RNA sequence: AACGUGUCGCGAUGGAUGACUUGGCUUCCUAUUUCGUUGAAGAACGCAGCAAAGUGCGAUAAGUGGUAUCAAUUGCAGAUUACCGAAUCUUUGAACGCAAACGGCGCAUGGGAGAAAUCCCCGUGCAUGCCAUAUUUCUCAGUGUCG
RNA sequence: UGGUUGGCGUAGCAAAGAUCUAACGGAACGUUGGAUACUGGAGCGGGGAAGGAUUUCGUGCCAACGGCACUCGUACACGAGUUGUUCGGAUACUGAGCACAACGUUACACCGUUUUUAGGAAAAGGGGCAACAGAGAACCUGGGAUUAUAUUCCAAAAAGAAAUUGCAUG
RNA sequence: CAGACCUGAGUGUGGCAGGACUACCCGCCGAACUUAAGCAUAUUACUAAGCGGAGGAAAAGAAAACAACCGUGAUUCUCUCAGUCAGCGGCGAGCGAAGAGGGAUCCAACUCGUUGCCGAAUCGGUUCUUAUAGGAACUUGAGUUGUGGCAAUGGUGCAGGAAUGGUGAAAUUCAAAGCAAACCCGUUGCUACAUCAUGUGAGUAUUGAGCCAAAGAAGGUGUUAGCCCAUUGAGCCAUGAACCUAAGAGAGUAGCACUGCUUGGGAGUGCAGUGUCAAGCUGGCAGGUAUGUGUCUGCCAAAGUUAAAUACAGAGUAGGAAGACCGAUAGCGAACAAGUAGCGUGAGCGAAAGUUUGAAAAGCACUUUGGAAAGAGAGUGACAUAGACCUGAAGUCGUGACAAUAAUGGAAGUACCUCCAUUUCG
């Protein structure tokens, strides 16, 4: 996800849950060249990536 | 090297996604007298030296 | 949008809150029209909704014995020269003697023939 | 009054100001009908050009283009090269409101008028 | 070897950009900007250099506020109950 | 002969000239006309469905609301213009909680999410100086004066 | 001030030894193989600081630029790319130093001392800053993990193995 | 000693200050270049820069003023006084006012302290009345180390207005090149070019006839437009607040000495420093040559406010009116994404650029060659030697044809050529 720049780690995790309904077992965000910050969120094995990508209109 | 403060990668990424050539359909407005970007920069010429 | 402002405050934020949830969906639609107007809705609902706030507080305020408690943000901004200027409360007073020589010859209107 | 002021105010006016001052005459049936003697223009009044190489054509407005000072014209059009047909340009001074097209606000228009 | 063989020894940065003005005036050895004057509440404003003083005064920027109240006070700050 | 020179006809290069001029300059006037700690001017960063610049705006982001106005905007697509009251007004900046090539860090207050509390986000307050006041008259300090 | 000119297709483009071949590509220099040399570890090597700030990478492109040429490029266009409890920095050291405060001086603070004739504790000597080479500083490898990042990515057999901080838990 | 006061802290509370702008304006600061044909005083100039401050103006202002009159009467400004038979000045260069007078402005004046008579009558806060009333009650809170008085409005209601805006008029898209040589005759008469092939943009032009006009006032529209469009008048129309209906009378003060700046100010114009430092029982200050003295005249300083007439000499906000101005190397640096690109470590410097194709993009589809760029046709348009571009100069170059054989140049002929002139059928 392009996130909100000042957004920090924690608070994309609870937004991942909020937002998508799922954990997010770790959230290392980097701020893009470009100036837009930028988090993989991997989510818990108990939820897919996959399944929760193409849920979102992926 | 790496070091940057935020600040300055901000503005580095300002004037990077503002080193972009002027949309084509912009050209295509009634009036319009934009043709190419006169503010396109080039690192190897001017300096944004931040 | 009339409608928008006969909603009480959660019935707002809940009408918000679904237009922000729809309008993430168009912005994950575009990384692959109704945008705008998504946008532009979500901003109707934030100031319907902080007016009712800016009119619940002057409410709270109103009144002469808690208007010098008000939030200034809520008291009447002019410029700051006119705040601090003397008012016409306090600007037309005039010293007890004045308004006494003042009485004693009015400007009594006059023409002359 | 002066030429710069006013041949500005024309080249620099606000759409609001553009569809005034880009008005056309009624025809002599409506003007008739109306003591009104020119009109501004509007989508769907059939109008005919009375100047110009369209001269005398007759045909419904599709557009009034302010940004342009134009009003085409559903007859008033010309092929590309590619053939791909394209409505031409036409000044409204230079055409006549055949059959105006009517409503609550217009007609009030005309009643002011 | 005063010339283009000096240029070279030349690595540093004597001013970074100003938390200010954004100028790359900012003195960074000694804390201050050349330009506005920054750390001092007063800005730099010269009269031998009106150039300058044109260059940076109101209205060289958004004008903000100033927009703002400038309608008012033209307005007579005509306001809603 | 050739080259070179020269006249003429065309043509290229060039950008004068002429016409144009939503610009400047100068003069004059008008007024309910003069910013800011209620955060100014300036600077930054952002915001459009395609938008770099410019303009507009400020996470309500080429605008929200009120008003008038009307049928457009118009490159394409897709379903406005003008003004002004209500708001919105990000980071900064006098900048002021402390710093600052740090998008850093506080204390206090309330909220939030959350979670096996700790962490995390948020709002508000928190600079200095000075004046007033302690309106139910705050707490004090002085081998100052006395009692 | 703009444009143009002769000189003039001239002066040159001669520093660092170097390319050759076939095949392919292409509209016509690249790519691969082979050959041949060179650099020669104080390197036309591999990483960093400063500086630069997208040059990175891929695809395409080669109009212009790469003083010859280009099919190639650090060029152009489009799309990508930089992942950290532990790296560095800040949070959190002090140093040469600096300077807010106060105080003082100055017609004036944009000066000076750096503690203040000075009541600086809010639950003996005010506050702060100042080192990305000093002090400090909990993490390692393997990867079949990328076009481009990795001591940063990997997924439940975490490839794995740790150390560490806070709170809490038996 | 409990407290009390005085002095001083600490928090809480309510406020303000700091910044910007700074054209003009107020205070300080303060050059030099220049001029003097050198140069130091002088001048530039009490200027620039520098510092600090205001406001919509500011500052000034209500007599310690002028005069010397038949007297005037705050200030500012203005014309004049006056470039002065003032004055300053190496009496040189130079500098240089004021009274009066005409006028603008002006129903322009007031307030403290003090004195006298009172003596909390005051203020702040609280409550209260639809009100942080000039009201009321209440308060030790401040204040007698002196507030204040005397003499020397607030609340609510309606409307109108004005002012801005909102609205709003006439009349052709009529008809289809000339001659008649002042007007009337006269609403009347009379009059191709570059066999084939194309070629004339738009009618605001011409003409003829009308027409409107309290509007001819300029702009737009494909040509030059009263009548195609827009503009304005009247008339109406709406609006948030606003706007209009006996005593006293100023003390480190004034003066004076010295110094310094300053001024026309001259034995001192103003000032500042320091020293000194009054008077008010023949008072004090001014009365433009010092001193002592005597008359007379005007004044009454050392506290305060104050509109208008005035500045805007590199300001702003919102508008407006203009021009014997510039016309894209001009006018602002900037007619354009201009204080922009770019430049400089920086302070700062700082451009060029007319998208003026056309009426409209109708911006050259399609065919053809080319890898392409492009070319040849074709097409659009009135014109594309109007093609992303009005015009399209010079100079320079290419090409064709032609005359020909240091340059240029003058004179005069002649040879050849002349899309030239005139003349002749002389
Ligand atoms: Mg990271
Ligand atoms: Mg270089
Ligand atoms: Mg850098
Ligand atoms: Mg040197
Ligand atoms: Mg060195
Ligand atoms: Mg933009
Ligand atoms: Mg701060
Ligand atoms: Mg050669
Ligand atoms: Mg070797
Ligand atoms: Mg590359
Ligand atoms: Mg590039
Ligand atoms: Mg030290
Ligand atoms: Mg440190
Ligand atoms: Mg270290
Ligand atoms: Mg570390
Ligand atoms: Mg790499
Ligand atoms: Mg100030
Ligand atoms: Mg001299
Ligand atoms: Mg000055
Ligand atoms: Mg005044
Ligand atoms: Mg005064
Ligand atoms: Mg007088
Ligand atoms: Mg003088
Ligand atoms: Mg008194
Ligand atoms: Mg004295
Ligand atoms: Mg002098
Ligand atoms: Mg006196
Ligand atoms: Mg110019
Ligand atoms: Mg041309
Ligand atoms: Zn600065």
């Amino acid at each position: 996800f392009i996130v909100d720049s000042n957004a920090n780690k924690t608070e994309i995790k609870k937004a991942m849950r909020k937002l998508y309904q799922v954990k997010a077992v770790k959230v290392n965000t980097l701020i893009r060249p470009d100036g837009l910050k930028k988090a993989y969120i991997r989510l818990s094995a108990s939820y897919d990536a996959l399944e929760t990508a193409n849920k979102m209109g992926l | 090297g790496r070091f940057k403060p935020l600040a300055i990668k901000k503005k580095y990424a300002k004037k990077l996604k503002q080193n972009r050539p002027v949309p084509y359909w912009i050209r295509l407005r009634t009036g319009n007298r934009i043709k190419w970007n006169e503010k396109r920069r080039h690192w190897r010429r001017t300096k944004l030296h931040y | 949008i009339r409608d928008l402002r006969d909603k009480s405050k959660d019935e707002l934020l809940k009408q918000l809150m679904e237009f922000k949830k729809e309008l993430s969906q168009l912005r994950v639609a575009q990384q692959l029209g109704r945008i705008r107007l998504i946008r532009k809705s979500i901003a109707r609902i934030l100031t319907v909704l902080n007016r009712n706030q800016r009119e619940s507080l002057r409410k709270v305020y109103a009144g002469r014995r808690l208007r010098l408690a008000m939030p200034k943000a809520l008291r009447p901004k002019l410029t700051r020269r006119r705040r601090l200027a003397l008012k016409d409360n306090e600007k037309n007073r005039k010293t007890r003697r004045q308004l006494r020589m003042a009485r004693k010859f009015p400007r009594r209107v006059y023409a002359v023939k | 009054g002066s030429r710069r002021k006013a041949r500005r105010a024309h080249f620099q006016a606000p759409s609001h100001v553009r569809r005034i001052l880009m008005s056309a005459p009624l025809s002599k049936e409506l003007r008739a009908k109306y003591n009104v003697r020119a009109m501004p223009v509007r989508k769907d009044d059939e109008v005919r050009v009375k100047r110009g190489a369209y001269k005398g054509r007759e045909g419904k407005v599709t557009a009034c283009y302010r940004l342009r000072w134009v009003i085409h014209i559903d007859k008033v059009n010309r092929e590309k090269a590619n053939g791909t047909t394209v409505p031409v340009g036409v000044h409204p001074s230079n055409v006549e409101i055949t059959k105006l097209k009517l409503n609550h606000n217009r007609k009030a228009i005309l009643e002011r008028k | 070897t005063k010339g283009t063989t000096s240029m070279g020894q030349r690595h540093g940065r004597t001013h970074i950009l100003c938390r200010r003005c954004g100028r790359n005036a900012y003195h960074v050895q000694w804390e201050r900007c050349a330009a506005c004057a920054y750390p001092r509440a007063s800005r730099r404003r010269y009269n031998w250099s009106v150039k300058a003083i044109k260059r940076r005064r109101t209205g060289t920027g958004r004008m903000r506020y100033l927009k703002e109240v400038n309608r008012r006070i033209k307005n007579h700050f005509k306001t809603s109950l």
